[PDB]
């Protein structure tokens, strides 16, 4: 639980909590039993919902697409980032270095634009450097060492937990740096995100009408290993591969120093 | 085999559950390891950091610098005014809705403990003052004059050698938490800054100087009710 | 735990722990509460 | 506990008036452990060579000065052996002390925010394309309005970064307030997400010089007031000989 | 009877779990275990034996067996170019992605450790020479000259009664693993091979020999993220 | 895995139920326990506390307060009359189906106890008298004269000084409980008030007064088969 | 317990307890129920 | 275990063997790092 307030009473001294100095770099630990007269309280509030395992162990959507049955617009491909959605990002993008091992959950829903039999979808996962599929019939989808979760419609989402398959002690949510050693190419923490695509179809083979899936992905981290905090993002998202903004206002305005509502 | 019976909420996708999922990667070998400096293991331990807190966002000032700093100047008029006056709520208020102690809130419905304003005072060596921060729960109006407002829990604040006072607004409230969002029931009071005696500036020195803010939490400062922030606002896809 | 891997597992989500003094005060010398800063 | 002095490989630093060292989040620096290194090469520890006080270019303090960043190690290239060092080896850590100094009389005013951002991963100024190397790495500058090109966004209130200016009081900083101090030395262990990071391709982190509260002074003071950044690596170690690499 | 909940990842397949199903032919008596000799337990087994990595594969010569032999000579000419030059990678790398330590490593994603090559002098017993093979990690490009190759790590291998020699990788990485893939951050480096003094031959045997090379993992080699092979590429029904 | 089998009753949802539910919010701080006066743990508590019986709710008394009031008077007419007469089941009778035992009985099917009737004398100090407050159980009709309601379990109550008295209905039934609703099986006998003597008041005392009736549990009641209560009949959307 | 959050319990219907005195006899001083009220 | 039959059971991943000795070091006679291989 968090710390009690301890009984103060009138004071007189040489003695000075409230005076500091923050050019120190030190942030005065300074509680109200110094400033002012306070009572015995004692806290049962604790602090259990506000560690990192807590805030970030719930589950954020990070990609919607579309594919259809019955070319490359049959299945759905997603090239695994974090970036893709704003809310999840600036979690993510609260701390420099955080280790985690992530479960994912797929909510796939067909929709009709003649009656669909049963559908049931193939969620394959190639790691970096693997066989892309090119189409549907592709021979890549037997997944012989590839990760494939098999799902047909009416049941529970498919839930498969993932381990930390990051090549560093963790994963990097910013890389101030290049990518290659001459200091050119691509800028940002794009060059460490090497995780493999995500292929999505339908293992129906066709259908008699135009039949489009929708699939969302929920990762939710856990075993959660957060360091070097950093403040939370102001403006916008613009990108997805680069942390470009359009200047913004850092608070909302008033009409004068005084005025308040 | 064994007879079992499924209960309601069988086959659904609760986002905040706690239950073991098949590895996709089985006996995987992780990396091994590694002592990185500065592990943050709660959130309240990187909102009892100080942030400087825009109380000049008046408008015209807010896209600049000129938000943080805090106007203080040496005269004979306007001595019986206020210096800044906001809400105490660190969530809505439009001064400290942005500070590091406001963004860690604004993921969260319900607040408790003590927050505390430090001031630096950004003049010259030469130049002292003596300023009276005050706060007054709520119940009544926002002080207007000194005499009102040193009824509520103040400090005189010396200007010297220190140069930093700490305001810990001392949580004064009817229940355990507080709302973030802004509604009467749980509202906080006001924090207004008033003239003790003067700013007195030697004959060469810069006249007019500038208070800087700051804001933390206390020991005993805690989050209660998860939900999503709202500052975010994505308008589509990226 | 029914479930050999690690990363199968429970969210660890019950134990609380934190240490604040490595970004409140992370100065080498110690500044009491009760004294002057410098 | 005002004064103070830093020794570090023959060369020294006084200071006067200032706020103790900062030890950036409570780690001091230190050579790579058996158990946490990835390179089974002896390492090069030159520890007098490298680690000593290297004096970069002091900068003007102007009134309406929006402020300035530093991204190192590379900023610290060509600059003695530690620079040397760099060239001919694939891998290095090092922990930076690191003695921002401005000094002024009782009658200047003002207030600098002296604070080291790990991945401080800047923004461009067009938010559609990717700027050249040189505009990351004489300081480059703030500004206190909006910048368009093929330049970094270096506005002061989103600084660089796309944050609350006055968020960045979360990571290991100091004041520079003219009035109480005229130094502020931080120390910064080696952050980063590997035990080993490659000097050139990657800024483990940047010295962003801030002023809050702008620099006044009436008729008669000297206008010229300059600010110079000091920066020591520490513990500074090197693996993967090779050929020099010409940058 | 027992109350139960059925959580999402119910009623799906993934290809990589690890669970109980029942058999199909209950109490099958199946054939007793027969000592048969060369178990493999691990694939870091297969990958540990050395295999003939075609250096010279040039166009013309990869559908041959002079893909595998290194051209070596005794000449007044070209003695300060490279005698060969490669990725260190063996993953991409179009000189030793087909060999046994890549064929079992484009199987997998990442990959650790101390790769060693190994370098046959397949000439004459009275022609003698001195070679420079050198390792030079990435950050600058490929040594142009020997001077510029001595820098890393190399060996002086002088051509006897050994007639082998050992270039161990040192495994100078910044990170744990290394991609298999290609990509800039994870890149090994080069290995350049160089005349140290130059081939001695006498009078009578031939003067063009030729230097065969191997390679192998060392004790400390791993492999880390399953993956499908791209050699493989069915186009239809066979 | 472990081979389970569906029982029916799987997939259903029973509202009167006791299952285990994932949380939606995990690791809630809830709000520290306070003490508040009065807690209430069992609704028989709150049905054993005495209310006002509204007795006289004839046509156009209901709807004020002459409902509460029983009148009494001092005379020579009408004394071989019933002062009251009503049904002893606190469920369906018109009389004390509103009380506090007849608000909290109208959520259950079944119950069983003792009740009692408390009768408050709100007459003037000087004025004195005797009354009769019989109960008959069923079986016979209703008691219409007082010679045959003394046959019941009455009680004989002199009014001075104390100015109330409990009538204990002793609860004789066949059965363990008896339904709330109507029925001829298990009906309640009557509660029938005659005068014993009279009321005698003095000169100058006003000569009608009036009896306030009460009713309430005993430590022995009990209520056993929940169901709706048919009071509240919802309309439509509020 | 499959749980580890207490509202993600079991409703306890099994506990029965009263404390009646604090509704019916809510008075200062005792009142007996052999003796007169007043 | 839930079943009976051998086959009609868990992949057994856990065990981690290896003798690479039968692959990269058939040889009869010993050969010693240290010493020259003839
Ligand atoms: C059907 C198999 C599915 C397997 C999916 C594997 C998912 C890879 C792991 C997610 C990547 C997380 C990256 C986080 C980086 C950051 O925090 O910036
Ligand atoms: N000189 C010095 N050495 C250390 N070693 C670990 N901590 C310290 C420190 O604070 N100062």
């Amino acid at each position: 639980t968090v710390a009690n307030t301890q009984p103060s009473g009138p004071s007189n001294s040489t003695e000075i909590p409230a005076l500091t100095a923050v050019e120190t770099g030190h942030t005065s630990q300074v509680d109200p039993s110094d400033t002012i007269q306070t009572r015995h309280v004692v806290n049962f509030h604790s602090r259990s919902e506000s560690t990192i395992e807590n805030f970030m162990g719930r589950a954020a959507c990070v990609f919607m697409d579309q594919y259809k049955i019955n070319s490359t617009d049959r299945f759905a491909v997603w090239t695994i980032n974090i970036r893709e959605m704003a809310q999840l990002r600036r979690k993510c993008e609260m701390f420099t270095y955080m280790r985690f091992d992530i479960e994912m959950t797929m909510v796939i829903t067909s929709c009709q634009d003649q009656d669909m039999p049963v559908l049931t979808h193939q969620i394959m996962y190639v790691p970096p450097g693997g066989p892309i599929p090119a189409k549907v019939d592709g021979y890549e989808w037997q997944t012989s060492t590839n990760p494939s979760v098999f799902w047909t419609e009416g049941n529970a989402p498919p839930r498969i937990s993932i381990p930390f398959i990051s090549v560093g002690n963790a994963y990097s949510s910013f890389y101030d740096g290049w990518s290659h050693f001459t200091q050119d190419g691509t800028y940002g923490y794009t060059t460490l995100n090497a995780m493999g695509k995500l292929y999505i179809r339908h293992v129906n083979r066709s259908s008699p009408h135009q039949i489009t899936s929708t699939i969302r992905v929920y990762f939710k981290p856990k075993h959660i290993k957060a360091w070097v905090p950093r403040p939370p993002r102001l403006c916008p998202y613009i990108n997805k591969r680069d942390v470009n903004f359009v200047v913004t206002e850092i608070t909302d305005s008033r009409t004068s120093i005084t005025d308040t509502p | 085999g064994v007879p079992v019976l499924n209960t309601p909420g069988s086959n659904q996708f609760l986002t905040s559950d706690d239950y073991q999922s098949p590895s996709a990667m089985p006996q995987f070998d992780e990396t091994p390891e590694m002592h990185i400096p500065g592990e943050v293991r709660n959130l309240m331990e990187i909102a009892e950091v100080d942030s400087v807190v825009p109380v000049n966002n008046v408008t015209g000032k807010t896209k600049s610098m000129d938000a943080y700093q805090i106007p203080v100047g040496t005269g004979n008029t306007d001595k019986t005014k206020p210096i800044f006056s906001f809400q105490m709520d660190p969530g809505y208020s439009s001064v400290l809705k942005r500070t590091l102690l406001g963004e860690m809130l604004n993921y969260y419905a319900h607040w408790s403990g003590s927050v505390k304003l430090t001031f630096l005072f950004c003049g010259s060596a030469m130049a002292t003052g003596k300023l009276l921060i005050s706060y007054s729960p709520p119940g009544a109006s926002v002080p207007t004059s000194r005499k009102d407002a040193m009824l509520g829990t103040h400090i005189v604040w010396d200007i010297g050698l220190q140069s930093s006072c700490v305001l810990c607004v001392p949580w004064i409230s009817q229940s355990h938490y507080r709302m973030v969002q802004q509604d009467p029931y749980t509202s906080a009071g006001y924090i207004t800054c008033w003239y003790q005696t003067n700013i007195v500036v030697p004959p060469g020195a810069p006249t007019s100087c500038d208070v800087l803010c700051f804001a933390s939490a206390c020991n005993d400062f805690s989050v209660r009710l998860l939900r999503d922030t709202p500052f975010m606002a994505q308008p589509g896809k990226l | 735990n029914f479930y050999k891997d690690a990363a199968s597992s429970a969210s660890n989500r019950q134990d609380i722990q934190q240490d604040p003094g490595k970004f409140t005060d992370p100065v080498k010398d110690l500044m009491i509460k009760t004294l002057p800063a410098l | 506990d005002r004064v103070r002095s830093m020794t570090l490989g023959n060369s020294t630093i006084t200071t006067q008036e200032s706020a103790n060292v900062v030890v950036g989040y409570g780690e001091w620096p230190s050579y790579l452990s058996d158990r946490e290194a990835t390179a089974e090469d002896q390492p090069t520890q030159p520890d007098v060579a490298t680690c000593r006080f290297y004096t970069l270019e002091s900068v003007q303090w102007e009134k309406t000065s929006p402020g300035w960043w530093w991204k190192f190690p590379e900023a610290l290239k060509n600059m003695g052996l530690f620079g040397q060092n760099m060239h001919y080896h694939y891998l290095g850590r090092a922990g930076y002390t690191i003695h921002v100094q401005c000094n002024a009389s009782k009658f200047h005013q003002g207030c600098l925010l002296v604070v080291c951002v790990p991945e401080a991963e800047m923004g461009c100024a067009d938010t559609d394309t990717t700027f050249p190397a040189t505009e990351l790495t004489t300081p480059h500058v703030f500004t206190s309005d909006s910048i368009t090109g093929k330049k970094v966004q270096a506005a002061v209130c989103n600084a660089g970064m796309g944050v609350g200016v006055g968020n960045l009081t979360i990571f290991p900083h100091q004041w520079i307030n003219l009035r109480t101090n005229n130094s502020a030395t931080i120390v910064i262990p080696y952050i980063n997400s590997v035990p080993m990071d490659n000097m050139f391709r990657h800024y483990n982190f940047t010295l962003m010089i801030i002023p809050f509260a702008p620099l006044n002074f009436t008729d008669g003071a000297t206008a010229y007031v300059p600010i110079t950044v000091t920066i020591a690596p520490m513990y500074a170690e090197y693996n993967g000989l090779r050929l020099a690499s010409t940058q």
